[PDB]
């Protein structure tokens, strides 16, 4: 499994470029890419996504019309496609995979990510954007949501995510409740609904990062601002 | 006459009462037997939907001959289940055309069939059967309307009749070969698909060989009238003696009451002979 | 999302469909026999630990499927169960006139089994050729294994292919009045046997059993499209 | 030699078995009882569920 | 020796016999006869699984219970949400003709066998994509009846050949052999504590194999036709065995000998399938007449009937919660009844 | 358990009569079809005759078609087997085997790997 970007740099504000993202290893057709920004100093976003298969097709509200993704699985790759890059356009473009059903970790993978620079919707609050903490004690890391995200079924579409300082993000509990795939059984979330808290039973220096926390339950899947720890 | 209305009233009463149960059964048996959910089955189905929606029109047919004195809906209705109709008998007719053509094809090439046996296919010829009997059923709008005679009652006198433009003008020609092709190509068809099915069948196999035949048969019993009477009804608008248009008249009885006849048949002879039907129907 | 998983639902439902194409129109074929039988050598006549054999070869752009069961325990009961969706079982029998009631045997088996009831049986008389010399010789007692061969006689409806000595059709023909009475002692008429007559070499015995796979199709469609 | 051999297996797990403990058919019995009673009221089948709990309908 | 070997032989059965006659004390209809029946009950078909293409011959369920695995002759494995619909993977097999297949407790690998002869292990929660052949358990000379799953690398197969055989899925060997039994091995079944475990034959007898000793402790011999389908009572100490002469029986492996038998004049076909319900009480049998019949243990009597199938009903399976019944039938399609 | 007890036979001079008889026990004896099945030395199982459950349908081998007959009495559970006319080629054990299903016409005993429903059955010899 490895999630590759080619195309980027510099681009001028009525320029267009191809941004391509290319699949190795694992099987394209049966899992489903979504598109998430970077910009500097401030929190993820997502842009784009397509079903498996080349099937449905959804974007974000900054983005609809302007940017266009497409899919091809012989070969594959991923596109998405820049037609007019604004002043907020510029950021770090991530290339994650997903596959949806019981048992299933989406956003489990994310892409490296290439360098694209220019010349109600849910929201995320989070309860401080910096927590000094020292490596062992335990770490708790709280968000919030505009509504309860417990779907009728049982189930809250609530996603951690923990990006290390140069690092692509990497899923910490998916759904609240169920750790990732390879991640340390350390890391424990929580939440009634509308509240949720992420506990670390203990932090260690290769832990140190941001944490940000995601919702599925309804398009856009906005992110959370972004808690960093400092030690 | 007198006892001949009795007689088409009861005939015309009875087969109604055993279509209506005949085509509900051939309905929901498939709809509910997933075991037997095939392309025939299928088509029947389709045919026996067709002739409920025909049945459905039978308050409004036989007044015109039982009673022919009231006349309360308007012309857009009167065109509106004409066209209806119109189409379902066209539809069943293509039906027939269709189920010919997939026994011909499932007897003179089995395995080439079994190809070409995909749900899909079938759902894409009955849905053209269907598109292309409705387009051939919409020149009804124009052709039928309510007219009347001149200096009479406009309450009264009214009657659906076809109108007098279709006469006058070139759309008799319309209403003769139009017709007839879908009268002429479907007959010449289920002959020679069905005898070529009972020449491999031969070359018990001999029930099977003559029920195609009685079902041949029956067709063109049912349906020739049916494309005579209307020439005749259409020749018979040239000047002429009565007994043309008496001829006409009684023709056109025929022909309704044998093609009514055939539809109440049709759930009926299309499934007594299969043993596959007739057990899952318990 | 659960929409999500709807969707690969619907792709899985796709999928489905592609390869339930194939799988309609590819047909089925069941080999059984005997040790004697020379089941080995007519897989060999088709060209294009595990207990279960499967062969490839097509014919007139129709592909078949043979399934070999040879490396199985002989307790066959069982197992056999399995090919109900099986479109034809195709025999093979030694005509070493003794194995023969053997033969006949299993062929009953298969005929009066609940299951394979529905499924009718190609039946391939392979070593004809090793038949033909064994009657040819004289020292066969083939009256003594079967004494209604003794009183039975060639049908006035034979057709003995050209060069073919007439005790040899009539032993023929008296194997294949046994197998054809065991084949309509039931009368149902679901299913019919096809006997037929092969060698150790015979290129024919593919278009053979296109032929009965056609005859056996051509029946099913009768049975299903209204028309038996 | 192999007929021997697997009459005499044969009879050493037949022996083998002979010396095995039996419990009465009643305590048997009781016991299935007991197991019954235990988890009655735990069973949606034996207890049909609402549905408005129920988490296929 | 080979007269006094029968002469011996023949006294040791005797004298099982003799000594499970004595320890009949009352029958299982006796004891039973003040408890409330528990009547006609009438349970629907909630869900109905669409997508199979051949006859479907085995099915297991997930300890999640909802997450159900059929295996069809088709050569597909398919996983079927059980309260959505929704099909999770559809793992193409490499032999058409399978005859069991198994769910792992912990959900991670799924099991398959057949006339292979092989037990095909496959994964899961692999990140390389839907599905891979994990390895081949090669080595039984007889056709796989049925799997079931200890623990993620325990796997015992139950094949054709009198030999039920314990794998480890780390080393792909035969890590025990069992060959007890003089018939064809239909079925076998895991008590709850992984400890014991069961396998009908076709032979009419029913052993007790255990997973660590490997010697067989008990045998059941009071049918009369070749065992089809056996599964454990949920306390883990009785089982109950359904064969082709039309009546099922319920053994316990304290007492060594039947304690009741459930049978009918009506039904002359005989039952491939066989499972408890939690509480035990409903004790669910599949028939070769085209329906299920529910089957009140302690009292033999016909609580209800599952009659939604159109073909032979090979295969049925009930969650490990007890919430709703799967039966899957020859006609492609997995009824569920709650 | 079922037990398939073969009872007669012993040495008997060329043409003849024998009986052989089987005390079915552990089931019931009429709703099942019964045969016959001989092992002779050096040869393999072989089918010999059967009876239905009703004894309405009876077939017998062609090597002793007329000469065996085999009878049924499902009251006391017993099959019986008469043999006349007897030949050197007949020397052989005969086994009493048992369908596996009920109501059915099927024929499954002519495997010889260690069938369950057939007994230890009882070595007849014919000689001079």
């Amino acid at each position: 499994v490895q999630l590759v970007e080619s195309g980027g740099g510099l681009v001028q504000p009525g320029g267009s470029r191809k941004l391509s993202c290319s699949a190795s290893g694992f099987a394209f057709s049966s899992f489903g890419m979504h598109w998430v920004r970077q910009a500097p100093e401030k929190g993820l976003e997502w842009v784009a996504y397509i079903s498996s298969g080349s099937g449905t097709i959804y974007y974000a509200d900054t983005v609809k019309g302007r940017f266009t993704i497409s899919r091809d699985d012989p070969k594959n790759t991923l596109f998405l496609q820049m037609t007019s890059l604004r002043s907020e356009d510029t950021a770090m473009y991530y290339c994650v995979r997903s596959i949806y059903y019981y048992g299933s970790s989406p956003f489990d993978f994310w892409g490296q990510g290439t360098t694209l620079t220019v010349s109600s919707d849910i929201v995320m609050t989070q309860a401080t954007s910096s927590v000094p903490v020292t490596p062992g004690e335990s770490v708790s890391i709280s968000c919030r949501s505009s509504k309860s995200l417990l779907h009728s079924n049982g189930n809250t579409y609530l996603y951690w995510f923990l990006q290390r300082p140069g690092q692509s993000p990497q899923l910490l509990i998916y759904r609240m409740s169920n750790l990732a795939s390879g991640v340390p059984d350390r890391f424990s979330g929580s939440g009634s609904g509308t509240a949720f808290t992420l506990t670390i039973s203990r932090l260690e220096a290769e832990d140190v990062g941001v944490y940000y926390c995601m919702q599925h339950l309804e398009y856009p899947l906005t992110f959370g601002a972004g808690t960093k720890l400092e030690l | 006459p007198a006892p001949l209305l009795a007689g088409v009233t009861a005939t015309c009463v009875a087969l109604f009462v055993v279509g209506i149960a005949g085509n509900l059964l051939t309905m929901l048996v498939v709809s509910r037997f997933r075991e037997l959910r095939t392309t025939t089955n299928l088509y029947l189905s389709s045919m026996a939907f067709s002739d409920l929606l025909i049945f459905l029109c039978m308050p409004l047919d036989l007044v015109r001959l039982w009673q022919y004195r009231p006349w309360n809906f308007g012309d857009l209705l009167c065109k509106l289940f004409q066209f209806v109709s119109e189409s379902c008998t066209y539809a069943t007719v293509l039906t027939i055309t269709a189920l010919s053509v997939e026994r011909y094809f499932a007897i003179c090439f089995p395995l080439r069939a079994k190809v070409v046996v995909t749900k899909g296919r079938v759902k894409l010829v009955i849905f053209v059967i269907w598109a292309v009997a409705f387009c051939s059923a919409g020149p009804i709008f124009v052709l039928v309307g309510v007219e009347h005679e001149n200096g009479t009652d406009p309450w009264d006198t009214n009657e659906c009749r076809p109108t007098e433009f279709a006469v006058r003008s070139g759309l008799l020609t319309v209403m003769v070969w139009v017709s007839s092709i879908f009268f002429f190509l479907p007959v010449f068809c289920l002959t020679v698909l069905y005898s070529l099915i009972g020449r491999k069948l031969w070359r018990n196999h001999k029930q099977t060989v003559k029920m195609l035949a009685v079902v041949v048969f029956a067709f063109i019993l049912c349906w020739l009238p049916f494309h005579v009477g209307r020439y005749l009804f259409s020749k018979s608008f040239e000047p002429g003696s009565l007994e043309i248009a008496q001829i006409s008249q009684y023709c056109n009885l025929v022909s309704f009451v044998l093609f009514y006849l055939s539809a109440a048949i049709n759930p009926i002879l299309y499934n007594i002979m299969s043993k596959k039907y007739r057990v899952a129907v318990f | 999302e659960d929409k999500a998983a709807v969707e690969r639902s619907k792709m899985i439902e796709k999928q489905l469909q592609k390869d339930k194409q194939v799988y309609r129109r590819t047909l089925r074929l069941l080999l059984l026999g005997a040790d004697n039988s020379g089941k080995s050598t007519i897989v060999k006549q088709m060209r294009i630990t595990s207990g279960i054999f499967e062969t490839k070869f097509q014919v007139d752009k129709v592909n078949f499927h043979m399934f070999d069961v040879g490396a199985q325990r002989d307790e066959r009961r069982k197992w056999i169960q399995c090919f109900n969706d099986v479109t034809a079982i195709i025999f093979v029998v030694d005509s070493s006139d003794n194995r023969l009631q053997e033969a006949l045997n299993d062929f009953k088996s298969i005929w009066n089994n609940r299951w394979l009831r529905t499924i009718s049986v190609i039946l391939f008389l392979n070593k004809q050729d090793l038949l033909a010399e064994k009657v040819l010789a004289g020292k066969s007692k083939i009256e003594d294994y079967f004494p209604e061969f003794a009183r039975y006689t060639t049908p006035e409806d034979a057709t003995p292919e050209p060069g073919e000595d007439p005790r040899v059709t009539r032993a023929k023909y008296f194997i294949r009045k046994e197998f054809v009475d065991i084949s309509t002692a039931s009368g149902d008429g679901r299913h019919i046997c096809y006997p037929h007559f092969t060698c150790s070499v015979d290129t024919e015995n593919a278009r053979r059993i296109f032929n009965d796979c056609k005859d056996i199709i051509l029946q099913m469609n009768l049975r299903e499209y209204n028309l038996v | 030699t192999a007929s021997i051999a697997q009459a005499r297996k044969l009879v050493e797990q037949l022996k083998m078995e002979a010396n095995i403990d039996r419990i009465k058919v009643s305590k048997a019995a009781a016991d299935l009882m007991a197991y019954c009673e235990a988890h009655a009221k735990e069973d949606p089948l034996l207890t049909p569920v609402p549905a408005s709990e129920n988490p296929f309908r | 020796e080979l007269d006094q070997l029968r002469q011996e032989a023949e006294q040791l059965k005797n004298q099982i016999r003799d000594a499970r006659k004595a320890c009949a004390d009352a029958t299982l209809s006796q004891i039973t006869n003040n408890i409330d029946p528990v009547g006609r009950i009438q349970m629907r078909t909630r869900r109905t699984l669409r997508g199979h293409l051949a006859k479907i011959y085995a099915m297991h369920w997930g300890t999640d219970s909802r997450l159900l695995v059929s295996a069809s002759q088709d050569g597909k494995l398919i996983i079927w949400d059980s309260y959505t619909t929704n099909k999770v993977h559809a793992i193409p097999l490499r032999s058409s003709w399978v005859m069991t297949c198994a769910y792992a407790p912990s959900g991670n690998y799924v099991a398959c066998g057949g006339l292979d002869n092989i037990c095909s292990i496959y994964n899961l929660k692999t990140r390389e994509g839907n599905v891979r052949v994990s390895r081949e358990l090669a080595g039984h000379t007889g056709y796989l009846s049925c799997c079931r799953f200890l623990d993620d690398n325990q796997i015992v197969t139950s094949s054709g050949d009198t030999t039920c055989a314990l794998w480890d899925i780390e080393t792909g060997q035969q890590t025990t052999t069992f060959t007890g039994h003089t018939g064809d091995v239909m079925s076998l079944s895991l008590a709850p504590d992984t400890r014991l475990f069961v396998s009908g034959a076709c032979d009419a007898s029913a052993k007790l194999w255990d997973v660590r000793e490997g010697m067989c402790r008990q045998t059941f011999t009071g049918h009369e036709s070749d065992i089809n389908a056996i599964c454990f009572f949920p306390n883990g100490n009785a089982f109950a065995t359904g064969s082709d002469d039309a009546t099922c029986r319920l053994f316990d492996l304290r007492a060594d000998q039947e304690l009741m038998t459930y049978s009918h004049d009506n039904i002359i076909c005989g039952i491939t399938s066989v499972s408890f319900s939690k509480s035990g009480r409903l004790l669910l049998a599949g028939y070769d007449d085209f329906n299920c019949n529910v089957w009140d243990a302690l009292k033999a009597d016909r609580a209800g009937v599952l009659a939604g199938h159109d073909n032979r009903v090979s295969c049925l399976g009930v969650t490990d919660d007890g919430m709703a019944v799967a039966t899957g039938s020859w006609d492609s399609f997995l009824k569920i009844w709650n | 358990q079922v037990q398939l007890q073969e009872s007669g036979g012993g040495l008997v001079q060329p043409g003849g009569s024998l009986r052989l008889s089987c005390a079915a026990s552990g089931f019931t004896f009429s709703n099942y079809k019964m045969n016959w099945v001989r092992q002779a030395p050096g040869k393999g199982l072989e089918w010999v005759s059967d009876i239905s459950q009703s004894g309405a349908s009876i077939s017998y081998t062609g090597s002793v078609k007329g000469r065996f007959t085999i009878s049924r009495d499902n009251a006391k559970n017993t099959l019986y087997l008469q043999m006349n006319s007897l030949k050197p080629e007949d020397t052989a054990v005969y086994y009493c085997a048992r369908c596996p299903a009920p109501f059915t016409r099927d024929c499954f005993d002519v495997t010889s790997t260690t069938y369950a429903y057939r007994g230890q059955g009882t070595q007849v010899t014919v000689s001079s």
